């Protein structure tokens, strides 16, 4: 029927127990390393560990030795990306040192390291330069692979510290930094690799900066009564976000900056428990409602998670669980996010009996991110890896439930789903989408494995051990065009570990030809072909054909254009739709705090803003323009600002002042600087003095009190527009 | 031997809480919202003159015999933090107060930042002045801070008056003057009896 | 065939959906469905692990010196403190859970 | 008193209210609460543990075990118990893993 090997090894070492790390390194390579280590709770933290390495697809490990006491390794062993260099780091109580080999480890020579050490970070293509968090908050560089070492900075905070994009920006030899200056201050620094300070602005923050690999960066600003959120687009001047005026805030989260715009998450009212899916634009800075209600929940102290998962394989497609009331739905979007809708029943199993749900009253959910239940073990996972293939454990009705689990699979993008498991299954995928592997995720030791070539439509299992093995972990060739798979887990009767290597490839050992597809087209839950602008076609391998799908995957080949409609439109920032489901259209009407009326941010007289109708299409949306709504309204004026927000305030923290001391002034305005702005000043003392752009300065005035006592300020900003004091 | 201490080092922010106009003779119930517990120190500058008046309480109340234009200045200084909040309010006297019944749905939504109040105090006005064709800057809405949205409309003068009056009765009782405060969620305004 | 047996072949479930157990005195008490500490609501969930079989075998247990031996195996049993209800009482109880499968001898008269 | 002579393994017994330490099921290990606090009612957490005395009661391991054509050894087997255990952050009711048997373990021979 099918062909395939698989072999078992147990870590020969019979003192093995507690955590274990397993990596490949690099691509095609045929190389593991494991560290298998020892830790100690009660505040021990103290490690003992051996080293491993398999350079035979995982099926044979020698234990790699070095002349003294075996050395301490711990925790992070770690491959250089992209270019093969391992690095191993080595605690004492005091004490440190590092190993560092060229040859897939097979040569680690011992260096010194002349600091601590807490973690370390690569550059993503420089092979020979790596930056080092040190224990007590420090930040270390080298660009001769960590032989030598010099200091970089020495307040940073805990995974704040990035490198710049190597195929952005242009330039990749930046260090981004969250670091605390003074005393309370926290900024965000770009250093390079040689030394050091502040190009971008800063502010304070509260360790929140992230700079995520795509075009974005992010600052939370926290004030006074109200908090801020900024964004650098390009590598920009900041920009305060576009979150509703009042529709306030407490936290957020940034879900997704992947592709042209970025997805937040924002808790407005503090349910504890639900929050709500804006979208911006390409510049990051407007943005709309796109997702109601969403599940959240903080496992880790201050890591939250929140329910959304967007499919990789179809750009503009997400799936997510809302909460409303007491009910967890599960919901999807091919649009984007404009409009979302339930998971089709599958209605059929080993006994498809239609008691089972129909559309109307009960649909399909899933249990994306979140496994409410004890008995599983590992983390709940829906993945996404292949294009149209989507498999994942949830329930069968109107919301989901701890009991029971059943494992479903879709292979045409959640138009069609069906059920194949009962009980949660890891699972693992292989060549892009062409071995699909289940192994159920439990307390019991088991022996069986589950895995399908035809997309999930018919599997086999397979004795891949003899003793009943605790499943811990599946892994696969990096690149995942390949078909080796690595099993690793604790046995049943003793603790130690023990690893399967399972090939596929004795019978996918051919490549797929151009005729060895069968067509598919991409639909939605309408039928509709048009999707993003786009009528998409894939193929998937044909039934009666054994090949891979190859280093490169040939996908969406077919492909036509459609022109635009009103499904291709979503609502701009500040604007609301009409009336329900499948009734009235995109009718987007501006909500009540904002009028489209009023004029932009800093309009200096002489430039000439463009109004908005409350319409913007969907972003990476690729429709025939022209017609069909462009909403263009050639609407240009400008006005001239009015005095808002007038504020004085003294410089620094001077609670108490003392007579004949340099005194220091500043005034502050809200809306704009008009060029011609009257700003009267009286200072308690008889001191009359008119001035006129105090802003445009922004630097203080003297001034020195001769009696001891109270004084009254008064500051008048004054246009031909208005006045404020 | 005795030594008092107390222990609030850090101050956020403050707000000074008064209604933007009452007639003449009227007391004032101002309130000085901050951070605490009955550690808290205000001065309170009603007017001209610089003597502050010193409470514990976030409120106090007091008069106005003149009108016109009333500064109204708080200072909080708990610990070593000073913050200050100042307000200018009205003071008037040919004016006539309407009572103003809100939707309850409005309350699921409605915080008590006193800048939304304002924005929705400003659509208030701004549908008023334009179902009844009289002057906007003489209609004045404050929607209080209470849990159940409620309001007060002031309807300025500078005879007449009487149809002013008819006239907005008759653009909420008549007609039900309309809001969009959600998408899908309309609020209404009338009178409250 | 190989590998490390079992001298019993032993069933291990998790059991959320459970609505009757016996209690550690022996009286057949109603275990909740569901219970609420804290305003949190946990699934009343049991690792039970029995026999598959008494007779793995012929001749009881596996790998039993069988000419001087009689063997059969049998259910283990531990107790677990659940919200239980004995129409009467709404209480944490002991209740009885299988854990394991062990066997049993009796020495034989040649 | 049906069993028989003995068990095949030694078994013993014992009721733990002296529970400090103990690992989870995610392999984790975790401090245990003496005394649990649910609505205004204080209980103690007290623990039925039940593992082996020896590995090899006799010189084949097991108690009658077939040597010429097996090896075998006592091991001590156990469960999960929901207990409120507590790490370096919060306190939550995790099922830890408890001792409550003994059982054999067999090996095929070569002959
Ligand atoms: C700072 O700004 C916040 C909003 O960011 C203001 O917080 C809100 O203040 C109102 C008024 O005090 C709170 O409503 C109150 O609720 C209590 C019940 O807890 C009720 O008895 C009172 O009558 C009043 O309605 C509201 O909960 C609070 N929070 C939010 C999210 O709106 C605050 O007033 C501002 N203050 C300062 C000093 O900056
Ligand atoms: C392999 O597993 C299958 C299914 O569990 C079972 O029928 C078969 O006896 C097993 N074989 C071995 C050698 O464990
Ligand atoms: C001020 O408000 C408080 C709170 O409702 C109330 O007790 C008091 O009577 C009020 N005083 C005046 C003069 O309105
Ligand atoms: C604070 O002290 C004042 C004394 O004037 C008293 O009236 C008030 O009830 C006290 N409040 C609290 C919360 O103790």
């Amino acid at each position: 029927q099918v062909s395939l090997i698989s072999t078992s090894f147990v870590l020969k070492g019979d003192a093995t127990h507690n955590q274990a790390m397993v990596h490949w390194t690099g691509e095609n390579s045929s190389v593991i390393l494991i560290l298998t280590k020892y830790y100690h709770a009660d505040m021990g933290k103290v490690l003992e560990s051996s080293l491993w390495r398999s350079s035979d697809f995982g099926t044979t490990y020698t234990k790699l030795t070095l002349q003294p006491g075996v050395t301490t390794v711990i925790d992070n062993f770690y491959i250089c990306p992209a270019k093969i260099i391992l690095v191993s780091s080595s605690l004492g109580d005091r004490e440190q040192s590092l190993f560092l080999s060229t040859d897939e480890g097979a040569t680690f020579q011992k260096y010194p390291v002349p600091f601590l050490v807490e973690t370390l970070l690569f550059h993503p293509k420089e092979e020979d330069k790596v930056l080092a968090y040190t224990k007590d908050s420090k930040l270390y560089v080298s660009s001769d692979l960590g032989k030598k070492w010099t200091l970089l900075q020495e307040r940073v905070t805990k995974d704040h510290v990035f490198w710049a994009v190597s195929g952005v920006d242009d330039d990749p030899n930046l260090v981004h930094v969250e670091a605390q200056d003074l005393s309370g201050g926290y900024r965000y620094y770009t250093c390079l690799i040689y030394n050091c300070h502040i190009a971008p602005f800063s502010g304070p923050i509260d360790r929140g900066s992230l700079t995520v690999q795509d075009e974005y960066i992010f600052l939370k600003a926290t004030s006074t009564n109200r908090t801020k959120y900024y964004v650098s687009y390009r590598r920009s001047d900041f920009v305060l976000m576009k979150l509703p005026k009042y529709a306030l805030p407490k936290d957020l989260q940034i879900i997704s900056t992947d592709e042209q715009q970025v997805f937040v998450a924002v808790q407005e009212w503090n349910q504890v428990d639900t929050y709500n899916l804006y979208q911006s634009d390409l510049r990051g800075v407007r943005y709309s409602l796109v997702l109601e209600n969403v599940r959240s929940s903080r496992q880790a102290e201050e890591n939250v998670v929140i329910d959304i998962l967007e499919v990789r394989g179809v750009k503009g497609v997400f799936l997510a669980n809302q909460k409303v009331d007491g009910k967890v739905t599960t919901v999807i979007t091919y649009n984007k996010g404009r409009d979302w809708d339930y998971l089709r029943p599958p209605s059929t199993d080993m006994n498809g009996k239609p008691t089972n749900c129909q559309p109307p009253d009960c649909y399909l959910h899933l249990h994306l991110r979140w496994a409410d239940n004890p008995y599983v073990s590992g983390t709940v996972h829906t993945k996404d890896t292949a294009p149209g293939l989507i498999m994942g454990a949830g329930n069968l009705g109107s919301q989901l439930v701890e009991y029971k689990e059943e494992m479903y699979i879709t292979s045409d993008c959640g138009h069609t789903w069906r059920q194949v498991f009962e009980e949660e299954h890891h699972v693992l995928y292989l060549d892009h989408g062409g071995v699909i592997a289940a192994i159920k995720d439990t307390s019991i030791p088991l022996k069986i494995l589950k895995f399908s070539v035809d997309e999930g439509h018919t599997w086999s299992t397979h004795n891949f051990t003899s003793t009943s093995v605790f499943v811990d972990g599946l892994l696969s060739e990096p690149g995942d065009e390949t078909l080796v798979m690595t099993v690793f887990g604790h046995i049943s009767f003793r603790s130690d570990w023990e690893l399967v290597k399972v090939d596929f490839r004795p019978s996918f050992p051919r490549q797929c030809g151009e005729d060895d597809y069968s067509s598919w087209d991409l639909t939605d839950l309408q039928g509709d072909h048009c999707i993003m602008g786009q009528q998409r076609s894939y193929r998937k391998r044909k039934s009666t054909s054994w090949c891979v799908k190859g280093r490169s995957f040939t996908s969406a080949l077919t492909s036509r254009v459609c022109k635009c409609r009103d499904s291709d439109f979503l609502c701009d920032y500040g604007f609301e739709r009409s009336s329900s489901s499948e009734s009235t259209a995109n009718k987007c009407s501006a909500n009540f705090w904002f009028n489209p009326l009023s004029p932009p941010e800093d309009c200096v007289l002489g430039q000439t803003y463009t109004s908005s109708l409350g319409y913007r299409k969907v972003v990476s949306n690729v429709c025939e323009g022209g017609v069909d709504l462009q909403q263009s309204p050639v609407q240009l004026q400008c006005p001239l600002q009015a005095p808002r927000g007038l504020q004085v305030s003294i410089r620094g923290e001077a609670v108490a002042v003392r007579p004949r001391e340099d005194v220091l002034f500043v005034v502050r305005q809200e809306q704009g600087d008009v060029l011609t702005t009257k700003y009267q000043v009286d200072l308690g003392d008889g001191f009359k003095a008119m001035y006129v752009n105090l802003t445009l300065t922004g630097e203080p005035i003297r001034h020195h009190y001769e009696s001891p006592g109270i004084y009254r300020v008064s500051v008048r900003a004054e246009n031909m527009a208005g006045h404020d004091e | 031997a005795v030594l008092f201490v107390q222990v609030n080092s850090p101050l956020q922010a403050l707000y000074l809480e008064v209604v933007p106009v009452i007639g003449v003779n009227q007391e004032v119930n101002l309130t000085a919202v901050l951070l605490n517990p009955n550690l808290t120190v205000f001065y309170w500058w009603i007017g001209h003159s610089l003597q502050p008046l010193l409470s514990l309480d976030n409120s106090v109340t007091t008069k106005f015999t003149d009108a016109g234009d009333v500064r109204v200045t708080v200072q909080a200084a708990c610990g070593n933090s000073v913050l200050q909040d100042s307000r200018l309010v009205r003071v008037l006297d040919q004016f006539q107060v309407v009572p103003l019944r809100f939707s309850r749905e409005l309350d699921t939504f409605n915080p008590n930042t006193p800048e939304w109040r304002e924005d929705v105090g400003l659509v208030v006005t701004r549908l008023l002045s334009k179902e009844t064709s009289i002057p906007e800057e003489l209609l004045v809405t404050v929607v209080k801070p209470g849990l159940p949205t409620i309001a007060d409309l002031y309807v300025l003068l500078p005879l007449t008056s009487d149809k002013r009056l008819a006239a907005v009765q008759q653009a909420l009782n008549s007609h039900r003057i309309s809001f969009i405060l959600r998408g899908g969620l309309r609020i209404l305004v009338e009178l409250r009896d | 065939h190989m590998g490390e047996f079992s001298v019993c072949d032993s069933v291990s479930v998790w059991v959320g959906d459970k609505t009757t157990a016996t209690d550690i005195k022996g009286k057949e008490v109603t275990v909740l469905a569901e219970v609420n500490i804290n305003n949190s609501v946990f699934r009343q969930y049991f690792f039970e692990t029995k026999c598959r079989a008494s007779n793995p075998v012929e001749s009881g247990c596996r790998g039993i010196d069988s000419k001087h031996w009689n063997s059969y195996c049998t259910t283990t049993h531990t107790f677990v403190k659940a919200l239980t209800t004995d129409e009467k009482q709404a209480a944490w109880r002991f209740i009885r859970i299988d854990t394991a499968c062990v066997c049993v001898l009796s020495r034989k008269a040649t």
